[PDB]
RNA sequence: ACCCACUCGGCACCUUACGAGAAAUCAAAGUCUUUGGGUUCUGGGGGGAGUAUGGUCGCAAGGCUGAAACUUAAAGGAAUUGACGGAAGGGCACCACCAGGAGUGGAGCCUGCGGCUUAAUUUGACUCAACACGGGGAAACUCACCAGGUCCAGACACAAUAAGGAUUGACAGAUUGAGAGCUCUUUCUUGAUUUUGUGGGUGGUGGUGCAUGGCCGUUCUUAGUUGGUGGAGUGAUUUGUCUGCUUAAUUGCGAUAACGAACGAGACCUUAACCUACUAAAUAGGGUUGCUGGCACUUGCCGGUUGACUCUUCUUAGAGGGACUAUCGGUUUCAAGCCGAUGGAAGUUUGAGGCAAUAACAGGUCUGUGAUGCCCUUAGACGUUCUGGGCCGCACGCGCGCUACACUGACGGAGCCAGCGAGUACAACCUUGGCCGAGAGGUCUGGGUAAUCUUGUGAAACUCCGUCGUGCUGGGGAUAGAGCAUUGUAAUUAUUGCUCUUCAACGAGGAAUUCCUAGUAAGCGCAAGUCAUCAGCUUGCGUUGAUUACGUCCCUGCCCUUUGUACACACC
């Protein structure tokens, strides 16, 4: 069989980079529970779209929610 | 060789069996070990020589197993009864026949 | 001089050995383990070597005499079955040749295989027995190759994270060939499935057919092969299994230390032929007869209708029968058989196949296999999966084929006849009939899971009358150019179908060499096979249908017999 040659490339996938886990949440002068980031339209509260610049995605969705907020 | 003998014992004309692979050495040989009658060629073969094969697997390569049995003709049950060249005739009956007329009457 | 009979001596010879001998053979090579008549000479595995040396004899060449070191597991003898022979005989075969036919090799083109070329132009096979073969007619798939990307289909075992996350998912654009989250921008999801290593695997059109199976091909579809007694040999072996004549045949008649047998051949089975004899039919065909269409017009002729009734010749296919070389005539040990009539559906094994022995081949397949050993490989995988390309490239060799080089034609009409087939409901099969289109094709409707519909597959070659009459001409059709269709996601590297145009090579093919003996050769289509689409290929099938042997070893190959052999890995 012919030699081997390879021009270049040894790539990787994304392995998740674990940031903080609860974040998107803020609790204050005891007992309340404030949220942060806009919920998800499709399925509620648990689920919050992710907020960039006019760039408003999902996760459970994966990815169906575009609309300017 | 028990093969064979037992094909004998259940009453078969003949058996023919060939073990073809590597049996000791590299160098691969087909051994054949028969007895009795056997047929080759026509339809009779059909008919009466039931055949078998499969291959054995071992660690080091695969053998193969040929086995034939010729069936008694007259032992059939369905289709004919005998090979079609074996022509048989039958003994004629004695005779003292002469002896001058004479008449049965009732 | 013969002739007969006897007799001593000689050169030999023939048959038997009851004796010898390893046997070939031997009246001595006998009277030898049942060993002794008398004597002379010579040998003690093969080489080294009739050499070295010393004598001696020779004019000389040479002779007589004659070692050893060292070397070596054999050298040899007689026979055996093979294999082979530029030995001698006898067979057989259109894969041999005659008598002929049809040709290929020449030409243009399809298409195999080289060689070259290439990122790759994937490989397997190279006399018959590689070369339109791998059912190999590749647009991707296939796919084994190349340029690139994607995925885990990394079992299970043991461990590091063990949820403050193991880890799955990811639109928008740059990213990328790219509505591949391939990822890098991201920060939203996912919940212990997993991922990171180490044991361990699994997949591989990876490798080896020289490790194998199975299948196949070939010796060989040739007539060959074997054992039980008996005979001959000390034995391997041999005879049976053969001088002849026969046959397609070790098929028989025969001859005979063999006799009777088995496998193969034959028998068989499938098919193709005949059946006014059965058994049958509105899924076959008829008859009369209703109604009915056209005729002459007398009753008569051709029709359309599953309207009745009946029939089975043609039809299909069940059960039978029938040919056994029958009858006769020749010819031959008056045998087996062969030849000629005659009758017959059938007289080449009645035509064609299917099956097909013993022994084999380092024949071909590990690219048919969840047939497979071992080796390689095993997450930048030789696993895969997408994407494009390649298998199809051309100075060139050869291998099957197609088309043709015309007047036995060409082109136009018109006439107008087949047999094998195949064909869908979960798909998209075969597709009449009606309209649209010069075509190709559309379209609407159908009929058919089929002796029912396609389909009477009204197929070609053909036959009838016409136009050109032998000029690279209206022979011939290659390259081309443009359009219109069709299949498919995709047609440039024309897939293919059609339309107009273009009109190339070739006036029957050298050295060679294939196939063939009767419904055969050859001509001509059709058909299934692959197939979404593509036929110059293939298995079948019909249609048209000859010429010439009915033989022989001259060539070629095979077989046997006799011989020779120092070969038996067998003449490479
Ligand atoms: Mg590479
Ligand atoms: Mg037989
Ligand atoms: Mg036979
Ligand atoms: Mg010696
Ligand atoms: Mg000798
Ligand atoms: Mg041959
Ligand atoms: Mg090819
Ligand atoms: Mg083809
Ligand atoms: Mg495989
Ligand atoms: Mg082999
Ligand atoms: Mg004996
Ligand atoms: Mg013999
Ligand atoms: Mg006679
Ligand atoms: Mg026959
Ligand atoms: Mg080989
Ligand atoms: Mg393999
Ligand atoms: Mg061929
Ligand atoms: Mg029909
Ligand atoms: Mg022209
Ligand atoms: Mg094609
Ligand atoms: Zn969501």
């Amino acid at each position: 069989k012919k030699v081997y040659t390879t021009p270049k490339k040894i790539r990787h996938k994304h392995k998740k980079v674990k940031l903080a886990v609860l974040n998107y949440y803020k609790v204050d002068d005891e007992g309340k529970v404030a949220k942060l980031r806009k919920e998800c339209p499709n399925c509620g509260p648990g689920i919050f779209l992710a907020n960039h610049g006019d760039r408003f995605y999902c996760g459970k969705c994966h990815s169906t929610f575009a609309t300017q907020k | 060789y028990g093969v064979v003998r037992y094909v004998m014992e259940s009453g078969a004309k003949g058996c023919e069996v060939v073990i073809s692979g590597k049996l000791r050495a590299a160098r691969a040989k087909s051994m054949k070990f028969a007895d009795g009658f056997l047929i080759h060629s026509g339809q009779p073969v059909n008919d009466f020589i039931e055949t078998a094969t499969r291959h054995v697997l071992l660690r080091q390569g695969v053998l193969g197993i040929k086995v034939k049995i010729m069936k008694d003709p007259s032992r059939n049950t369905s289709g004919p009864k005998a090979l079609p060249d074996a022509v048989t005739i039958i003994e004629p009956k004695e005779e003292e026949p002469v002896l001058e007329p004479s008449v049965k009457d009732y």
